[PDB]
């Protein structure tokens, strides 16, 4: 029995998790997201990794989920496992919602998934969830928030970030274009695909290989939209015409 | 080589390495003797000390007013086997009112001790038990192993350098059915010297002997009490 | 609540009023009491109805899970012991009174269950508050083998006897016709009970009912 | 690669390099080590089972040593293997029919009983906690709609319905021989569907064996109910064989 | 006596793939072809039935199987794998329909079917499955075809191919499906999909073919799959 | 590797053997038996004059009649004491009367080969206490001391030493203790044998002093009073 | 409800009426209490019509999965534990009063009671039910040591049309079952068919 | 026939050749203990085993290999004795668990039967490891008769007229085939069986041996008996005459 045990909730000689950081690895490989705050919304904006002809197109949202009234996330990994997590964030909002009879706080609804990433991590000899997830909401505590996720059970309350493919590249270039405190999403979509433009295997950048979703509150309600495909066009040749002025 | 790590894993030649490894832990432990008559079963054992500064180890426990036994081995396996021994005999005196068989209660250890050498991430027991007890049938000793197979023997001897006191008993086998109660422990004791070199002999504070029988009830003796069956002795015989 | 069953030549015709009483009044005056279990057994129901619908539903349930695995057409015999074997484990604490009937390999099957859990074979059986009243009919008119229009007329007959002289049914009447290669659910069969229309409408005249406060909310 | 290893895929049941299960093959083996074939025939009428009866030594008693078992009196099957591992199969495949008929009222079906036992061996397959057992069930019986019934389940969890099947040792061989038989048109009758079956074990084995060196079981039309043949009737059909 | 093992056997390699799944990929892969068409009129499946023997009895075993009056299925790998999760997919869906009263949405099932799946590769003692399954229903007025991989993974698909060589077949499939076929239509250029990879001439027992509609999902008949397939219709 | 229930062929277990030693790593303490008493000593070891001495307690009363000496892993032997208190407070409950010095030892010697993977409740021990005790306290058959070992073997002693300097400081306890000593030369003995085998030298600050009596219950030394027996270097 | 099994030389006589009732209303007037368990084994029921049938299909997947187990034809005495063991260890729940006599090549002809309390003894002749109470004083006088079989046919089926008589729980049809080697055998007495008796009158 | 690494570590294992070793070598530890005999003769059915005496300080009686299943079954034993006591007390709770449900004796088909599916239940997982020992069970009745069968550590149950297990299990059954045991009472048989023990004691490798037997049959009205001293010491005396 001990002979055939992986042995994934055990510490290494340096003092770290290897299921853990392969679990990392995994995601790693996975589509580019990226999600960053605005003054008076808040977005995300994701590479849609299942691209082919034959394709049917039936749900909303391919890596973007609908969690709560006034909250939304997107996934970076593995796709099966992130649609147990997804599942149950929608769950722990709906007994917060019946119990206080108020919409679930932002950064309650992080902590309270990394703590059951970082029981599988601690106890019960099971694989750790090797998805990374970036949580976008609205509360009435703090307001616009921006949430990422480690397999580990690690959060953090970012302003501009990214994770999956070319992150470390992606996240430093955001570093570069990113005003504190200045920044309105008419110029975070901008910047957007700025990033997702150069920090791509297949560059050109076409409509259906991105997906864009916006968090915006309009006349005291929080709205949740997913950009279709032509208001993506637009924004696209906004950046690629400034392509062109470049050169003068 | 790779088999000697779990009781569930056979051998190629037909054995369990496991097994054989907790019947080490019974030679390792210093040697006791039982021996019995037509009336009487006594048991005599030799006590060890770490340290001349600490007192001598206990090797003979309660069990009953008419079940007594030596341990050799592991000391909290002793006790844990020790424990069930009490309760079983609790329970018959508890529900039939009479004394528990002495062969009815050493067949619920080969029970016991069969289960956890057939299970994974179990040990087998690594004690061996002496068992001097006295029914309707007459007195009886009974030696266990760390293996469920247990003997009923007229005399024996198990421990560190037992062989000695093992090859005096067989030469004196025949002589004991009709030996008198102050005989029949100083037969035990000489078996008992027969272990230790000729350099020590058996004193007043490593010697224990229990005795049960048809006469009085099981009962230890230690230091002061083990006195008047250590006089009369026999001089060393090297 | 009156429901009957009856065992003619070719098949099984079932037959339940539409009443639906809350006490001594009516709740409902046009309920379905006749329910679907397979494509080819069907059975009516008594006593609680809530306790009916969620008893008939399971079984319908697990036979459909049944006849996929098998392949085949499920028997009369199998929605019988799973009616049989569950209402007995709770000992009637489940008030459901149903009537079985169904068109199988073997031929045609009329049971009675019990809430209890004692299952009755016969060729006609009747079952709820006007019970007795239907049965009353059977025990006269009954005669082995007979035609679809005449095994019709018998269970209308002996319903519409339940819906007259028994308080707890009424309205319209409900029948089932199963054969070996026709399936007739004929949901208004017999309506003898007609309301009479209101000659003198006290239609309420438009702004007679005095308001405090309006809110009016705009939709997609 | 076409016989790769990775991991532990050759001592549990998990997946190879290749998306083979080593441990579910080598069960396959295990049927063949017990040294024994089994030849089922199904006709028209009848369904025929015939299996080699090897008595090593006078010692054993000859009426004990059996692989023809009774699982319903309609139900007959004969087990291929480890004689350990058929019996448990027979004695779960026992249980599963008799709580069919308290269930669902009606006698089971040997189509149902046959994927039952499928679904069963199915759970050693994706389980690492127990070996599949190393045995192979025939299953014959009359269907009261669709007539005679011949089933065959894999220590795999493969089950499916036969005109005619063989296990063991001589499988290969064996059912190559039933091949050429159903190619030609065959008037399938009770002596008919006998004959053939015993003719293929006694072609491949090459033998011609006594009436006590095997033992056949039929369930026809007119009688439904599980029969064993023995010794009396089995050397009656031996010796119209050596006529044409 | 028995216990069973908590930890997992699917665990993340040091590269960052999960072993047993991708193994898992390569099972599949090396099965029977299986075809499956939406044509917004109504669905078709069809898989190849080789029984390679003549023996074996042809309409005993089924690949293509019902799971309720408007869902089926078809598959591609090992056959007791996927006999289990049929078992599943019919269960589910009966679930569903004692609590809502309402047939289940395909979209909705296939969640359930690769939540189960999903479970095989975390849970303890347990290997993945190796079956790719390609499930179609018919629901508000609309067909639907869906995809579910031993991952956990599933998509939605227009038309697609599984089993081996199915690189050929979906190459084939963009070259000759078309938005807006006839339900006849799609019964002929889902039979000639599993002619690609296939040889051995093709007879009304070795191909199984299942449609589903408004009508709901059936079975086609071996007399109505020889008429499909005598060369011409 | 092998499971924690392992026989050597030697004919022991295997971690009951490492967590012997475990104790050799551990701080030294010296205790001895009196006629007129139990004293127990024990080195604090301040790693840094930061860290306050106070904190740093080995010695613990179990009840007001009986003193507990620890060495080796502290963390683990909390576990044991607190669990000894408990078992003395049962006993007080049950039977009206303080338990014998022996009884708490073999209380405590009931946990030692509890440790187990399978066939264990979840919140089970998977390894031994790593952890050597000296039980000294009065009854009613007089002072007494008693050690115990993770092999859960306990045994009277007259003086014993435990901990990393156990074959040093046991030796020279061999040449000066009698029968018929005095407790205040008990004390000074441990003491000036306490100094011998510390690294840093013996303040007031940096050892631990009990004493258990007929006289009078569990008495820890205070600063003050424990320079009065240091004066006498 | 009135049931009865008399016990011959070659095997059983058995005999059962046809009346069940819920109060004062007859539910069934066809009822069949005479339950198949086995190829020669029969069962009579007597008490609450869910717990009696509830059993009686219980000990036929019980009796049915032994025989086969054995390999070999079962026994009255094993089949009568089985209803034994169902009847003592749930008493305070069933309401039951089963008779079951039958035939083995072993014993032969077998007659054994199980009332109310779940106890079990081997009788010549078995009544049960609540129209037996009325025929205690007939089945004493009338019955002989060593009848035949068809006088234990005749011996049965007057001592149910007394009984159905008197009582009002009991009527409708005798239904009788004859269990021997050969196999077993099953015959309905009707309307005019009945044994008939004289009503005194001034 | 040799796997060293993997394959033979665990009983839920299967070899590349489709063979469970873990099985086959509690097989070998059945092969390295002393012979036990038991033939059936017209009226019942006689047991035989030699205990080896391993010290001469242990009482005559000890060690005991004849065992009381039932008040009518008996069980001799062979291989590892502290696996044989444990299916001794599963044993003998099988056959009061029948009496309490039924109420007759358990017959020696059935019983064999029970506990050999307990034996095998043993062989297919990781957790628990197959006995170590292989027995034999008799019994006598009116009705059945002599019954004599056997049950290996794999969980398979024969009928025998005369089975032997142990060290020389094959030089114990040539001398079994011999004897006319079809047609001989079982007071000759007991004259028989103590020869056949003295002949296959291998007295230059072993030392010395105790000689244990038992009755089932008419002569003891169907309960199984230890022999009396008078019968067994005049049967040993045969036994060294016949010797010379």
């Amino acid at each position: 029995s001990r002979r055939y045990d992986s042995r994934t909730t055990i510490f290494s000689p340096e003092g770290r998790l290897y299921q853990v950081e392969y679990a990392m690895e995994a995601i790693g490989h996975a589509g580019t997201c990226l999600g960053i705050l605005a003054n008076d919304g808040v977005l995300l904006a994701a590479e849609r990794r299942n691209i082919h002809k034959l394709l049917d197109e039936v749900f909303f949202s391919e890596k973007i989920y609908k969690l709560n009234e006034d909250m939304a996330c997107s996934v970076a990994g593995i796709t099966s496992d992130a649609n147990v997590l997804t599942n149950e964030l929608r769950l722990i909002a709906q007994r917060y919602l019946l119990q206080y009879q108020e919409p679930i706080p932002c950064e309650q609804l992080v902590t309270a998934l990394c703590d059951i990433k970082q029981a599988y991590t601690q106890f019960g000899g099971k694989r750790p969830f090797g998805v990374s997830l970036l949580y976008i909401g609205w509360d009435k505590h703090y307001g616009f928030q921006l949430y990422q996720s480690d397999p580990s059970g690690n959060y953090g309350g970012w302003k501009a970030t990214c994770i999956g493919n070319n992150s470390a590249a992606a996240v430093s270039m955001l570093k570069q274009d990113y005003k504190e405190g200045e920044m309105t999403l008419k110029s975070a979509l901008a910047l957007a695909v700025k990033v997702l433009n150069k920090t791509m295997d297949v560059s050109k950048l076409s409509a259906e290989k991105v997906e864009i979703a916006t968090l915006t509150r309009e006349s005291g309600k929080t709205v949740i939209r997913v950009l279709k495909q032509k208001e993506v066009e637009q924004l696209i040749k906004k950046h690629e015409e400034e392509e062109a002025k470049a050169e003068r | 080589n790779q088999y000697d790590n779990d009781v569930t894993v056979w051998s190629p030649q037909g054995r369990i390495h496991q097994i054989e490894y907790a019947m080490e832990a019974v030679k390792q432990g210093s040697a006791t003797v039982g021996l019995k008559s037509k009336t009487h079963a006594v048991l005599v054992a030799l006590k060890r000390a770490q340290s001349e500064l600490a007192a001598h180890q206990k090797k003979i426990l309660h069990v009953d007013n008419h079940i007594g036994i030596s341990i050799a081995g592991l000391t909290a396996d002793a006790r844990l086997l020790c424990n069930f021994m009490r309760q079983e005999c609790l329970d018959s005196r508890f529900v039939f009112d009479r004394p528990l068989p002495v062969s009815r209660l050493v067949s619920l250890i080969g029970s016991k001790t069969q289960i956890p050498t057939q299970r994974y991430g179990r040990r087998p027991y690594g004690v061996g038990l002496l068992i001097a007890g006295y029914d309707d049938m007459g007195p009886h000793i009974f030696q266990t192993c760390p293996s469920a197979n247990y003997f009923d023997c007229r005399a024996m001897s198990i421990g560190a350098r037992s062989q000695s006191a093992r090859t005096y008993l067989e030469r004196h086998m025949s002589e004991f059915m009709e030996c008198n109660l102050d005989e029949l422990v100083k037969h035990g004791l000489r078996a008992l010297r027969e272990t230790l070199p000729a350099e020590q002999d058996l004193t007043t504070k490593n010697v224990s002997i229990g005795i049960v029988g048809k006469d009085l009830e099981f009962t230890i003796y230690d230091d002061d009490d083990v006195s008047p069956f250590l006089d009369g002795l026999e001089e060393r015989p090297q | 609540t009156t429901i009957a069953g009856v065992v003619y030549k070719d098949g099984i015709v079932l037959g339940a009023d539409t009443r639906a009483t809350e006490g001594m009044v009516v709740a409902d005056k046009n309920c379905s009491k006749i329910h679907f279990i397979s494509p080819n057994i069907y059975c009516c129901g008594a006593g609680t109805a809530a306790d009916t619908d969620m008893t008939t539903q399971l079984i319908s349930s697990n036979l459909e899970l049944h006849s996929l695995t098998t392949g085949r057409l499920p028997r009369v015999v199998t929605a019988n012991r799973m009616l049989k074997q569950m209402l007995f484990r709770y000992q009637g604490y489940i008030g459901a009174a149903l009537v079985l009937g169904g068109v199988d390999v073997t031929g045609p099957h009329l049971y009675s269950i019990y809430p209890h859990g004692s299952t009755d074979k016969l060729p006609y059986v009747t079952m709820g508050s006007g019970s007795l009243a239907a049965m009353a009919v059977f025990e006269d008119k009954f005669r082995p083998d007979m035609e679809e229009e005449e095994a019709k007329k018998l269970v209308s007959e002996a319903i519409a006897a339940g819906i007259f002289n028994d308080l707890g049914s009424g309205s319209n009447i409900d029948l089932c016709v199963i054969s070996k290669s026709k399936l007739d659910f004929l949901r208004p069969f017999s309506v003898p009970n007609k309301k009479g229309t209101r000659l003198g409408r006290y239609r309420c005249e438009k702004g007679t009912t005095a308001v405090l406060t309006e809110k009016v909310t705009p939709l997609e | 690669s076409r016989g790769s290893s990775a991991g532990f895929d050759r001592h549990i049941t998990i997946f190879s390099p290749e998306g083979r299960l080593y441990q579910v093959e080598y069960a396959f083996k295990a049927i063949n080590q017990g040294g024994l074939t089994s030849v089922a025939v199904r006709g028209k009428d009848c369904a025929v089972i015939v299996t080699q009866k090897k008595v090593p030594d006078k010692l054993l008693d000859s009426s004990t040593v059996t692989h023809l078992f009774k699982i319903t009196e309609s139900i007959g099957c004969v087990m291929t293997g480890m004689t350990a591992d058929s019996r448990s199969q027979v004695q779960r495949a026992r249980y599963e029919a008799a709580n069919w008929k308290y269930k669902y009222g009606y006698e089971i079906p040997v189509d149902m009983l046959c994927k039952r036992i499928a679904d069963i061996s199915q759970v050693y397959t994706q389980n690492a906690e127990m070996r599949p057992l190393g045995c192979c069930m025939i299953l014959i019986g009359i269907d009261e709609e669709q007539g005679p019934q011949v089933y065959k389940c894999d220590p795999a969890g493969y089950y499916c319905g036969f005109k005619a099947t063989a296990a063991g040792v001589k499988q290969t061989e064996s059912t190559s021989f039933l091949e050429k038989k159903v190619k030609k048109k065959f008037d399938w009758t009770f002596e008919q569907t006998v004959e053939t079956a015993i003719t293929c074990l006694s072609t491949v084995l090459s033998i011609d064996f006594k009436p006590s060196e095997i033992e056949v079981g039929v369930v026809t039309v007119e009688n439904p109910k599980f029969r064993i043949l023995t010794e009396a009737e089995i050397d009656a059909h031996l010796v119209a064989l050596a006529e044409r | 006596a028995k216990r069973g093992y908590s930890f997992s056997l699917t665990t993340f390699s040091p590269s960052g793939k999960l072993v047993q799944i991708e193994y898992a990929l390569a099972a599949v892969a090396g099965g029977a072809p299986s075809v499956g068409i939406k044509a917004a009129n109504g669905v078709v499946l069809a898989t190849e039935k080789k029984q390679k023997s003549i023996l074996y009895d042809e309409r005993s075993v089924h690949k293509v199987e019902p799971i309720t009056k408007h869902i089926g299925l078809v598959y591609s790998g090992m056959g007791p794998d996927y006999r289990v999760l049929v078992h599943r997919a019919r269960k589910l869906a009966q679930q569903y329909y004692l609590v809502y009263q309402e047939p289940i949405p395909t979209a909705q099932l296939v969640q359930r079917v690769a939540s189960v799946m999903q479970e095989y590769t975390q849970s303890g003692g347990v290997r993945p499955f190796g079956v790719s399954l390609l499930i179609c229903g018919w629901n508000e007025g609309r067909p639907y075809l869906f995809q579910s991989d031993p991952s956990g993974a599933y998509f939605a698909w227009k038309a697609t191919a599984m089993g081996k060589n199915y690189v050929n077949g979906k190459t084939f499939l963009e070259k000759r499906y078309n938005e807006d076929l006839e339900l006849e239509d799609a019964i002929h250029t889902a039979i000639l999909t599993l002619k690609e990879s296939f040889e051995g001439q093709m007879t009304e027992d070795n191909i199984e073919v299942g449609i589903c509609n408004e009508a709901g999902f059936r079975r086609l008949t071996p007399t109505e799959v020889r008429d499909y397939l005598a060369a011409i219709a | 590797d092998r499971g924690v229930n392992t026989f050597s062929p030697e004919g022991r277990l295997f971690q009951v053997e490492y967590a012997i030693e475990a104790i050799k790593l551990g701080s030294t303490a010296i205790g001895i038996q009196t006629s007129e008493g139990v004293c127990l000593a024990v080195e604090k070891r301040i790693t840094s004059p930061l860290m306050e001495p106070s904190s740093i307690e080995k010695i613990v009363e179990i009840d007001a009649h009986i003193g507990c000496a620890m060495s080796g892993l502290i963390a683990d032997a909390k576990t044991l004491i607190d669990k000894a208190r408990v078992e003395t407070q049962n006993h007080w409950f049950t039977y009206n009367e303080t338990m014998t010095v022996e009884s708490v030892t073999q209380a405590v010697s009931n946990l030692a080969l509890q440790f187990g993977e399978e066939d264990a409740d979840p919140g089970a021990m998977s390894r031994p206490f790593g952890v050597a005790l000296l039980f000294g306290g009065v009854d009613e058959k007089g002072p007494q001391l008693f050690h115990m070992d993770p092999s859960g073997t306990f045994v009277q002693c007259d003086a014993r030493a435990i901990g990393s300097a156990s074959e040093g400081a046991q030796s020279s306890l061999q040449e000066v203790y009698h029968k018929s000593m005095t407790l205040k030369e008990a004390i000074k003995s441990s003491l000036i044998i306490l100094k011998q085998v510390m690294e840093e030298k013996l303040n007031a600050t940096n050892i631990e002093l009990a004493t258990v009596q007929p006289g009078q219950n569990f008495h820890m030394f205070t600063k003050e009073e424990l320079e009065e027996v240091i004066k006498d270097i | 409800t009135t049931i009865m099994a008399v016990q011959f030389n070659g095997g059983v006589v058995l005999g059962a009426d046809s009346r069940t009732t819920t109060g004062s209303y007859i539910a069934n007037r066809v009822t069949d209490k005479l339950t198949p368990i086995h190829d020669h084994i029969f069962c009579c029921r007597s008490g609450s019509a869910a717990d009696t049938q509830a059993v009686a299909d219980a000990v036929t997947y019980q009796l049915g999965f032994h025989s086969i187990e054995l390999n070999e034809p079962p026994l009255v005495h094993t089949a009568a534990s089985l209803f034994k063991e169902m009847c003592y260890r749930y008493r305070e729940d069933l309401m039951a009063g089963i008779i079951i006599a039958g035939w083995d090549p072993q014993e032969g002809g077998q007659v054994y009671s199980v009332p109310m309390g779940g106890m079990m003894v081997r009788q010549s002749f078995a009544i049960g039910g609540s129209g037996s109470s009325y025929i205690y004083g007939y089945v004493d006088a009338t019955y002989r040591e060593g009848m035949t079989k068809d006088e234990c046919l005749q011996f049965t089926a007057n001592a149910l049309a007394l009984a159905m008589e008197r009582d009002g729980s009991s009527g409708g049809v005798i239904r009788l079952a004859a269990i021997q080697e050969s196999g077993v055998e099953r015959q309905v007495l009707l309307g005019d068919q009945i044994p008939k008796f004289t009503i005194a009158t001034l | 026939s040799s796997i060293g690494t993997g394959y033979d570590l665990s009983a839920s294992t299967f070899s590349p050749d489709g063979r469970v070793f873990q099985v086959e070598y509690a097989m070998k530890a059945v092969e390295n203990s002393s012979t036990a005999i038991g033939i059936r003769c017209k009226d019942g059915v006689v047991f035989g085993v030699e205990k080896l005496v391993l010290s001469k300080l242990y009482e005559e009686g000890s060690n005991k290999r004849l065992f009381n299943v039932d008040r009518h079954v008996g069980m001799a034993v062979a291989g590892l004795l502290a696996d044989a006591r444990s299916l001794a007390d599963i044993a003998r709770e099988e056959a009061s668990n029948f009496r309490s449900n039924f109420g007759y004796n358990i017959p020696l088909k059935h019983l064999a039967d029970r506990v050999a599916m307990y034996v095998h239940a043993y062989t297919l997982y990781s957790a628990v490891r197959p006995f170590g020992c292989s027995f034999m069970l008799g019994s006598y009745s009116a009705n059945d008769g002599a019954q004599l069968y056997m049950i290996d550590p794999s969980g398979v149950s024969y009928g025998y007229w005369g089975c032997a297990i142990g060290k020389a299990r094959q030089a114990a059954k040539t001398e079994i085939e011999k004897l006319q045991m079809k047609e001989m009472t079982c007071r000759d048989v007991v004259k028989e069986v103590a020869k056949i023990i003295y002949i296959v004691h291998d007295e230059v490798k072993d030392k010395a041996f105790e000689l244990e037997l038992s009755w089932v049959g008419e002569l003891t009205k169907g309960r199984h008996e230890i022999v009396p001293k008078d019968i067994r010491e005049e049967a040993e005396k045969y036994a060294k005459e016949s010797l010379k």
